[PDB]
C-alpha cells in the first residue's frame, strides 16, 4: 500500500472574533444614538 | 580483542602477532569459485594462525573452520536517525495555542477595554467605571477567574461585558483544554521503528554491509518480510550495500532520515554511545 | 490643556501614516514560491527582484463546500476592513482639524473621537481577517499596523476625556 | 428584572457577581442554579479538548 496528534489550536476560533467582537461595536452604536436620543 | 588476545597467549605462553587483513572483510564464499575471501580467505588459506575479531560464527563458516564457544551473545539491530526536541522554558507556558493569538487577545483586550469607558464618561454626578483605570482594571479580572469588584451598571455595559465573558469561557477554557491533553501524552512517538514496519513502508531505503554474515543470513532467510526486504535490498537502486561500516554511519546521519541501517547490537550499541549522539 | 490638541495630532499623523506604510508593503516574510515578502496585493522576491500579483484569492485547485471559500476569501480580498480603518481615519483627522474652530461645543468631538475609536476596531478586526484567511514570519510594517491601531486607541482615549472635559466645564459654569 | 437577568447571565459564565440574594428562599433559587452552571459548563470545558 501506498496510503498507509498534539495539535495546537491557531485560527480555528478565528470566527468567534470576527462575528462576535464586531458586535462588541454594535452593542455601542445604536446604543449611542439611544444616548442621544435622549439628551434630544 | 587486543587485550582478550593478549590474555589468550598469556593462558597459551607463546609469541604471536597483530595483522589487519588485506580487504578488510569479515569473509564470505564467492559463489561459482568456492572461494572465500577475508580473514576467512586468511585462515582457510593457510596464511593466518588464529582469528580473534569481531566474527559472526554461521554453520557455512563453520563447515570449513573451527570455532570456540561464542563469548558474546547478540543479534540483529537496526539504526535511524533521531529527532533532538528541546525543552523550552519560558515557551513551554504559552506552548498550546500561538503568539498571534495572543497579541489579538491584547487587541480585543484594550479594545473593549476603552469601548466599554466609552460607554462610562459619555452621556451627563459619577459612576463606578468613571475612569478608565478601573474599567481596564475590570477587563483583567474578568479575563482571569478573579472576581468582579464594580458590577457594570449601564444596559450597554451589561451587553458588552456580556459579550466578554461570551469570549472568556471559550479562549479559557479552551487553553485549559489543550494544556489538559497536552501534558497528559509525554511519550514521544517515533515514526517508524520496526523491521516489519520498514518492510510496510517505502520512504526510507535500508541496506546492509557487504561481505558479511548479515547478508547471507537475509539471502538464506525464508521468513516472508525477511524475504521481501531481501528482494527489495537485493534490487533497489542505487546499491543499498556500502564497503564500511562508518559509509553507512555517515550515509544514515546525512540520509535526513531517509535511509535506515542494519546492523549486528554490539555496534550500534557502541556508536550508540558515541558523539555527536544523533543516531 | 493643549495637550490634548498635541497627542491628538501626533496620533493623527502616527497612526494615519503609520496605516498608510501598513497599506506599503511588509505584512508577511518568508518562504515563497525560494523566499519574499508581500503586502496583502503583490509579494516581491529577493525572477529574484521582481514582483508578482500575489493577492489571487482564487486558485484553481480546490472545492469551495458553501461560502467558505467565496464569502470569506473574498472578504480578505481587495482587503475591504483595512481600507475601512484608512477612510475613518481619515474622518478622524478632518474632523478634528475640524473641530479645531466652529466651536460646537460638544457634538463634534465626541463624533469624530467615536468614528475614531470604532476606526480602530475595524482596522484589529481587519488584522484578524488577514492573519485568519492566510492559512514562516510577519512583516515588519504589519507590526507598524498592529501598533497604529493600538496608539489611534489612546488618541481616542484622550479624545472623548478631552471631549468629557468640555462637558465639566460647561456643566460646571453652568450653575 | 434588567438587574436580575444580567444576574442570571452573569451567574452562568464562569464570573461572579457582586449582588446576591438575601430572601432566605431564592437563595435556592441561586443554588441550584449554580449546581446546574457546574454540570453544564463543566462537561463543556471537558469535551472541548479532544
Amino acid at each position: 500500500g501506498e496510503c498507509g496528534t498534539s495539535a495546537l489550536s491557531l485560527s480555528n476560533v478565528a470566527g468567534v472574533f470576527y462575528i462576535l467582537v464586531g458586535g462588541l461595536g454594535l452593542a455601542m452604536l445604536v446604543a449611542l444614538i439611544e444616548f442621544c436620543y435622549k439628551s434630544r | 580483542c587486543v587485550d582478550l588476545a593478549a590474555e589468550i597467549a598469556k593462558h597459551c605462553g607463546f609469541k604471536y602477532k597483530l595483522t589487519i587483513v588485506g580487504d578488510g572483510k569479515y569473509g564470505a564464499r564467492d559463489a561459482d569459485t568456492k572461494i572465500w575471501n577475508g580473514m576467512v580467505g586468511e585462515l582457510v588459506y593457510g596464511k593466518a594462525d588464529i582469528a580473534i575479531a569481531p566474527l559472526t560464527i554461521t554453520l557455512v563458516r563453520e563447515e570449513v573452520i573451527d570455532f570456540s564457544k561464542p563469548f558474546m551473545s547478540l543479534g540483529i539491530s537496526i539504526m535511524i536517525k533521531k529527532p533532538q526536541k528541546s525543552k523550552p522554558g519560558v515557551f513551554s507556558f504559552l506552548d498550546p495555542l500561538a503568539y498571534e493569538i495572543w497579541m489579538c487577545i491584547v487587541f480585543a483586550y484594550i479594545g473593549v477595554s476603552v469601548v466599554l469607558f466609552l460607554v462610562s464618561r459619555f452621556s451627563p454626578e459619577s459612576t463606578n467605571e468613571f475612569g478608565i483605570f478601573n474599567s481596564l482594571w475590570f477587563s483583567l479580572g474578568a479575563f482571569m477567574r478573579q472576581g468582579c469588584d464594580i458590577s457594570p451598571r449601564s444596559l450597554s455595559g451589561r451587553i458588552v461585558g456580556g459579550v466578554w465573558w461570551f469570549f472568556t469561557l471559550i479562549i479559557i477554557s479552551s487553553y485549559t483544554a489543550n494544556l489538559a491533553a497536552f501534558l497528559t501524552v509525554e511519550r514521544m512517538v517515533s515514526p517508524i521503528e520496526s523491521a516489519e514496519d520498514l518492510s510496510k513502508q517505502t520512504e526510507i531505503a535500508y541496506g546492509t554491509l557487504d561481505s558479511g554474515s548479515t547478508k547471507e543470513f537475509f539471502r538464506r532467510s525464508k521468513i516472508a518480510v525477511f524475504d521481501k526486504m531481501w528482494t527489495y535490498m537485493r534490487s533497489a537502486e542505487p546499491s543499498v550495500f556500502v564497503r564500511t561500516t562508518a559509509e553507512g554511519v555517515a550515509r544514515v546521519r546525512k540520509s535526513k532520515g531517509k535511509y535506515a541501517y542494519l546492523l549486528e547490537s554490539t555496534m550500534n550499541e557502541y556508536i550508540e554511545q558515541r558523539k555527536p549522539c544523533d543516531t | 490643556r493643549g495637550v490634548q490638541m498635541l497627542l491628538t495630532t501626533v496620533g493623527a499623523f502616527a497612526a494615519f501614516s503609520l496605516m498608510t506604510i501598513a497599506v506599503g508593503t511588509d505584512y508577511w516574510l518568508y518562504s515563497r514560491g525560494v523566499m519574499t515578502h508581500s503586502g496583502l496585493w503583490r509579494t516581491c522576491c529577493l525572477f529574484k527582484g521582481l514582483c508578482k500579483q500575489i493577492d489571487h484569492f482564487p486558485e484553481d485547485a480546490d472545492y469551495e463546500a458553501d461560502t467558505a471559500e467565496y464569502f470569506l476569501r473574498a472578504v480578505r480580498a481587495s482587503s475591504i476592513f483595512p481600507i475601512l480603518s484608512v477612510i475613518l481615519l481619515f474622518m478622524g483627522g478632518l474632523c478634528i482639524a475640524a473641530s479645531e474652530f466652529y466651536k460646537t461645543r460638544h457634538n463634534i468631538i465626541l463624533s469624530a473621537g467615536i468614528f475614531f475609536v470604532s476606526a480602530g476596531l475595524s482596522n484589529i478586526i481587519g488584522i484578524i481577517v488577514y492573519i485568519s484567511a492566510n492559512a514562516y514570519s510577519y512583516g515588519w510594517s504589519f507590526y507598524f499596523g498592529a501598533l497604529s491601531f493600538i496608539i489611534a486607541e489612546m488618541v481616542g482615549v484622550l479624545a472623548v476625556h478631552m471631549f468629557i472635559d468640555r462637558h465639566k466645564q460647561l456643566r460646571a459654569t453652568a450653575r
